């Protein structure tokens, strides 16, 4: 007996389902760590990364929400993307984009 | 004395280890606020005798067993924080699962 | 992508299908359902998704909600389901899923930059008990109750004075004006009962026109038929309930004479099983009638190996303190027959009790007689329901105050207790009033963070000055607020007025409908329902106790 | 029919001819009269008299009283009598005969729907305490003196300064307006006295016209013969009193130069033996005038073995601090020369033994000089009426505000006492302040009952909020009231203004107007009244003491 | 006549050329100048100077003080002088010579017959410390705030609550609104911080327009390029402050990028070394701009043995949590590179260790570094006038309320602390708060006297209803003032406005004006400021530690 | 521990105690709290132990005895009463005249 335990029944949880995505090599070309979260607008992330920012536009991290994918500096490695849904209306990040898009 | 909110609030962390300390001298398997107490109790004296942080981290783990308190009473507690007056000053010490 | 449902729920809480264990007893409820979209939920903190446009909006205050309680596990009346509740002008704005409509999809609770956030994920979160048997015998009882989880106290009382002691009456319009000015200085809801022992109609709605919500009638002043009659024909033309603690002396007449003079018109009856008063031995077959909602006290519930010993020095005795229907009490709330349980503070009842002896009666009735016919699926989702809604939305209906408390319904005072399931019933983790967390452990107030020992309930902002005033009510009566009573009075609290206290019936308290045909040996007080025997066995050992307090 | 006086005594308390013990000391006191019809006596509970169309009546609220205490033993300074006590709007109502006029005879107090019931059978009834030395060092002093039986405090401060440490004196309008505000937020009736150490008029009737209700006088800020004129002539003109703490240092003059200051004018002496301050050795021979009000503050009361030793090093000092007026003090208080007591609060005094000392002065004084010549009957009656109007009618009378409070007398304000017999003067029962308890020992809140430990004092509704500002009074001169100070500083509380205080003189105190013909030997000390010594013996052990404080 | 330098430090406490030991560091301070007349010192006391006609004069209450502080040492960023300090409406009337201008020469303070008088002879007097990092997290920080020598707090929060726990922000008009009406029950000064995280201006101007005097910008809120111009941009044009907490992901960009968003806007930078949170492993660069105000919180002051232990599981830690940061911060404040010291309160920072640890930095760098170029004569003064600068004058500047608080200046608030020598910085005598005493050290309430054990903080009748509102203020932005919110709310404490957030600089910081050329090794995080390397070494024990505290 | 005002409350009873059994071991007859605190701590920790109401009512009458309080100490308390947590729940105790 354990006071408040949980049962959770086995198997796992499909993320995002029914959403376009892509895989996009990013390099970390800063002297220092880059860590980007799982909502945030990757086409506006630290200029120190290197990747197709044309692609990642309207995208996030395809990645369970609440957690983030770091980059250590020099580190290359290649991520999957999710898009944003809702209004598809990105304002705040860097202010590249401030509208529908 | 001059006490402040904080040293009195102390006064009845230790009042509360008394408690427990008393039934676990009797034998009794400690329950949930009890066992928390004593710890706690355990770690501020360390700091007055003026036992590191590093040190006191590893030696309350070592206070209460598995088999000192009841059932369910390690899940309950998955760390014990204190903060005492060390030689160096106000201090945090955090000790992880400290029954086992 | 895909995560494994192990790590699913150590990061949102459970989803559906997973169980829970509520804190050490034997009961598991099941998650019924989960309004969120897999891979949208909202998580605070250093690169989550509470922040500026991502999880967060551009709306303006008035267009998003003051408080999001994120990935809460609601346990209800209504259902046991997976959710996030959004808090807006301190009550309930929505039950769904929050987030930025801009970025996110099904998003129902907007967030904004005017909105807090209380993380509830791996949290059970429910509705703030009501305690409809109150003795006002001290201010100290106010804390002690909304620590264990109840934020509205229906009672009555002048302090520790002997009518007070044995009943729940505030006395006049004197009495009645000064505990509403009082009620202004504590952090839960209120609504006064007064002094409905009379057999004159005017000074009843003398007391009613100063601000009572309710009449109770007791034995001590004289539960006579005369008076009872009195009392409930004046709750019937104003609107009020009335409370009944009938004659145990049996000195007016027996149980049906009261329930002859009662008429078919609407009344709570208190501590129906008897021990804490009422027609001996009989007074329990009262719940077989559609105008009586029924509510226990609670040092009975439930029936232990040291009861009888502690009542009978606690408490002719012998005819009032019966093993019999003590035993059969249990069994009653099990099959719905009793809707309500209560405390009867300090006057044979513990006021910090009412919620965590409910549980340990569920607990004690599933041990021995299994699954509820009303049970679908392997868990107790049924039984719970059926329990929690004896504290909550059953008080709230028999008193006319369901229209403001009571439940997690949109509109309804946001009165909330966040749960952590290995603590659920004994030690909560907050208490919201009215939308401001107004009590709560908290740790060294020196300490750098919030949960270094000592860790005790302290009183947080809800329950200071103007703000408390803003986040709890005081109950009047319809002819008091249309008096001005408040403006007289000054009274700096919300007011909220009772109503439709003379239409409900046995037949409206939620799971809690059971009209048994009840019988009660005269001679060996024993209690039988269709002709078979209702009994049980009394506990030598429960759950949410001596594991989690330190007296 | 018929029932033995033992049986009767155990169920309505004593009646006429019975003696009870005061405590643990040796004084007894008989019941002198009581009010009652035997067999009519009114008792509260299940089956008992206080029940519909029996003991309660039909009456509207406007016609019965909102409270009754029944069967208690009053102790005042009128008489010692055993009846009802009726107390409707917060004040003293009617002493006499209660219960229903239709079915009982003889009821002068109506008890009806509107009525709570508090149970004094066994009990002794007091009015509250007045204390007029109050250093308002901190505010927590008004829970010490409320506990203690004390229900007005009179006084002067600003809190821990170095000018309050030493003096009764709230200096100014602005410390007048913010202490009157902070006045609000406590417990206790209270009345402010402002410093008149000063030679120019106007800058005490500013004060007055400030809310003062007296003048403090104290050597520390310059007791001279022109400051002593100047306040008294202002009092004479504002109807306020004067406080004074005379010359020590005899450095204007000796005691009869500030005599011939005062000329003839009313004027309270604090602390008139000397310890406390005064005149050094003679202040003493002050109680010997008509126009002057003598009072002794608490710690030199009683005489005992450690007296000297601790006001020695408490406090030059040997000219202060003499055995010889010490001694004689108790005697002069015994006979009546001394009218007043009083604490000196953390000031050379305990302000929660200011009742508790004045017996164990009436106990020692008992044991060594046996009954006054004014006894009548074996019982100490006289001795306890002179006492106990030391700190209650007394004090009311010399600071003009027995209108209002000091006695138990219909119309005047219900704050009274309520003693069980083995614990009097020490820790009472229940407090009440305009009609509401205000305090009272209270047991475990949690608890079934109210009497489960740990039991210790606790704020009640009375103490609360909006409850407290009506049931409390501030005092105010009769040019403030008119000023409209209270509606400029917002203030809260009832209001009542001070009036008499220019014509009370020694005459006046209620059983303690002697003016002895005493004199002080300069080289000795010695106290002399018509030649012949006044001196006393110091107790070794004292009751009201070990018996019953944890500390 | 003539007395010795040693008897005359003993009865008026030291005076030029005398030094003083700060507690039990190794700081010394010297008086450097006294504004008295040898001979005509004002003492309080029997046969002392107070005294009618002597040091007291016949004025009246308009052309008086309400308060003399007599003989006091003070310490404040301008000197260390001794003098006596006069307190008029609230507000300090005046640094100079107090008495009665009939006998004495020189005086610039009246005392009056409407005086109070403070002894502070013998003792430090300070201005009340002002913590700008608050979060509001419970109430019960205010009184240990309060007790430890801070009377002004600006921060936000809601009460227990994630969003709270984590940021100093209050989310929205509702929240706002209910936090500035609890305001008015707490004893301390308070202005509020909304969330400055949108990137929406009208969702900030409402918070602005609601109440707040500034806008907090978290990372957990997201610390974007985006947001920080939108809160600039606001706080421009409403006359407010900013707070930062930047991004320590590095997520939207480096150090430098965050400092091209602000743009040469002023801002202040909380926890500027980093371990509180900000750009991992250089924000404490932003030291070296001219329009960035910088401030530590407390955990890190000053570096010792156990601090990185503590820190790591307090808590890419190791990114944020750095011993060469951590080492370099006490020498930058030493230096005068860092202006402010605050708290980060149960959010990585002790509320009531704000001032002590700014002293025990200061006494770890004298040990360390020796005397500063800027030291003059045998003494610490100028570090002891930059280290008290970092605590009250400076917080005040850069949240633009200087006008009203933040030093010992005429026509400020009389916010005031009196330090026995012994307990500096640790245990203050006295709290005084807008003239009237809030909270002291209180002996036992029933004593004869208020100086016998148990001695322990206690609230005064400065911290009490009423009294407590006058003394008190609540800070608004010009907008809320206007907008009429104190009426709309009904607040009841006095109101102020802030002013003057957008022009201050760091050249406006009192003696921490520096703006160093440092810089930050990405790889080793080394500090250099012109290339040499910026260090110290941890300690092993500290003054005003184990010799003062119980646990 | 999340201690309740309830338990809280209990930490005075049990403090006031400590102070009452010292004074018995030094041989001091016992005043009126003094004995009253002795005699309702001792029935808390036999809760604590499991033990039943009914065995608690008669050994809390044989805790202290006529000869260790103070004169007139027995008739001012005719009986004690206090709760605690047993293993079935929070109860109350009532001693009758315990001190004889
Ligand atoms: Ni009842
Ligand atoms: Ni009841
Ligand atoms: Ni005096
Ligand atoms: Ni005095
Ligand atoms: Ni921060
Ligand atoms: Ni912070």
């Amino acid at each position: 007996m354990i006071p408040g335990e949980y049962h959770v029944k086995p198997g796992q949880i499909a993320l995002n389902t029914g959403r376009a995505t892509c895989r996009v090599v990013v390099e970390n070309h800063g002297d220092r760590p880059i860590q980007v979260g799982s909502h945030y607008h990757f086409a506006e992330v630290n200029p120190a990364l290197k990747f197709d920012r044309q692609q990642a536009a309207g995208y996030r991290l395809n990645i369970p929400a609440g957690t983030a994918v770091r980059f250590e500096p020099g580190q290359k490695r290649e991520v999957e993307l999710v898009a944003f849904a809702g209004h598809r209306a990105v304002f705040g990040f860097r202010g590249e984009v401030m509208g529908p898009l | 004395m001059e006490l402040t909110p904080r040293e009195k609030d102390k006064l009845l962390l230790f009042t509360a280890a008394l408690v427990a300390e008393r039934r676990l001298a009797r034998g009794l398997k400690l329950n949930y606020p009890e066992s928390v107490a004593l710890i706690s109790a355990f770690i501020m004296e360390g700091a007055r005798d003026g036992k590191s942080v590093a040190s006191l981290m590893e030696e309350g783990r070592h206070v209460l067993t598995r088999e000192q308190v009841m059932e369910g009473v390690p899940e309950m507690i998955p760390d014990i924080q204190v903060e005492a007056t060390f030689p160096d000053g106000s201090k945090l010490v955090t000790v992880h699962n400290p029954i086992i | 992508s895909n995560i494994s449902r192990q790590a699913y729920a150590d990061m949102f809480g459970p989803t559906v299908g997973d169980k829970v264990r509520l804190a050490d007893t034997e009961l598991w409820i099941e998650v019924e359902d989960d309004l969120t979209t897999y891979g949208e939920e909202v998580k605070f903190g250093g690169g989550k998704v509470i922040r500026d446009g991502m999880g967060q909006g551009q709306m303006l205050a008035a267009d998003c909600v003051d408080l999001v309680l994120t990935n809460a596990l609601i346990v209800d009346h209504w259902g046991i389901v997976k959710a996030d509740i959004g808090v807006k002008d301190g009550r309930i704005f929505a039950i769904g899923k929050a987030g930025n409509p801009d970025i996110q999809p099904n998003v129902t609770i907007p967030i904004g930059a005017a909105t807090e956030v209380i993380a509830a994920e791996g949290k059970i979160v429910t509705a703030g008990g009501i305690d409809t048997h109150i003795h006002w015998i001290c201010p100290q009882q106010a804390e002690e109750a909304l620590v264990s989880g109840v934020t509205t106290m229906v009672g009555g009382g002048t302090g520790p004075a002997a009518g007070t002691h044995a009943t729940t009456c505030t006395p006049g319009p004197w009495y009645i004006s000064r505990m509403l000015q009082a009620a202004d200085s504590l952090p839960v809801n209120i609504g006064l009962l007064g002094k409905g022992n009379v057999s004159q109609p005017d000074a009843l709605r003398e007391q009613v026109a100063a601000g009572v919500i309710g009449l109770k009638i007791h034995e001590d002043w004289g539960a006579t038929p005369a008076a009872i009659d009195c009392a409930l024909t004046v709750a019937d033309e104003m609107d009020i309930q009335v409370a009944l603690h009938s004659d145990t002396l049996n000195e007016s007449g027996f149980v049906e004479d009261t329930l002859a003079a009662i008429g078919g018109r609407t009344i709570h009856t208190f501590h129906t099983e008897g021990a804490g008063g009422g027609h001996a031995p009989d007074i329990i077959t009262a719940c077989a009638h559609p105008n009586i909602l029924p509510s226990s006290t609670n040092p009975t519930l439930p029936y232990t190996l040291n009861t009888i010993d502690e009542h009978l020095d606690m408490l002719f005795a012998e005819s009032r303190i019966r093993r019999e229907t003590i035993a059969a009490e249990d069994v009653l709330h099990d099959l719905g027959a009793f809707s309500l349980t209560s405390s009867d503070s300090q006057a044979m009842g513990r006021v910090g009790e009412v919620i965590l002896r409910t549980w340990q009666v569920a607990h004690r009735m599933k041990v021995q007689r299994g699954a509820l016919a009303e049970e679908t699926g392997d868990n107790d989702n049924f039984r719970v329901k059926r329990y929690i809604a004896k504290y909550t939305i059953n008080p709230a209906l028999t008193h006319g105050i369901a229209h403001e408390v009571g439940s997690i319904e949109v509109g309804k005072l946001a009165d909330l207790v966040v749960w952590s399931p290995a603590f659920f019933g004994v030690k909560p983790a907050t208490v919201i009033k009215g939308g401001m967390i107004a009590i709560a452990p908290m740790g060294d107030i020196n300490a750098s963070i919030p949960t270094p020992q000592p860790v005790h309930y302290r009183p947080m902002f809800g329950a200071l000055g103007s703000a408390r005033h803003h986040c709890r009510l005081t109950f009047l009566s319809q002819a008091a607020a249309a008096n001005g009573v408040a403006e007289r009075l000054n009274l700096r609290s919300a007011i909220a007025v009772v109503k439709g206290c003379r239409t409900v019936q046995k037949a409206d308290m939620v799971h809690n409908s059971l009209q048994p045909n009840i019988t009660v040996d005269a001679q060996t007080y024993e209690v039988r329902v269709d002709g078979e025997l209702i009994t049980s066995e009394p506990a030598d050992v429960l759950p949410m106790a001596q594991r989690y307090f330190l007296f």
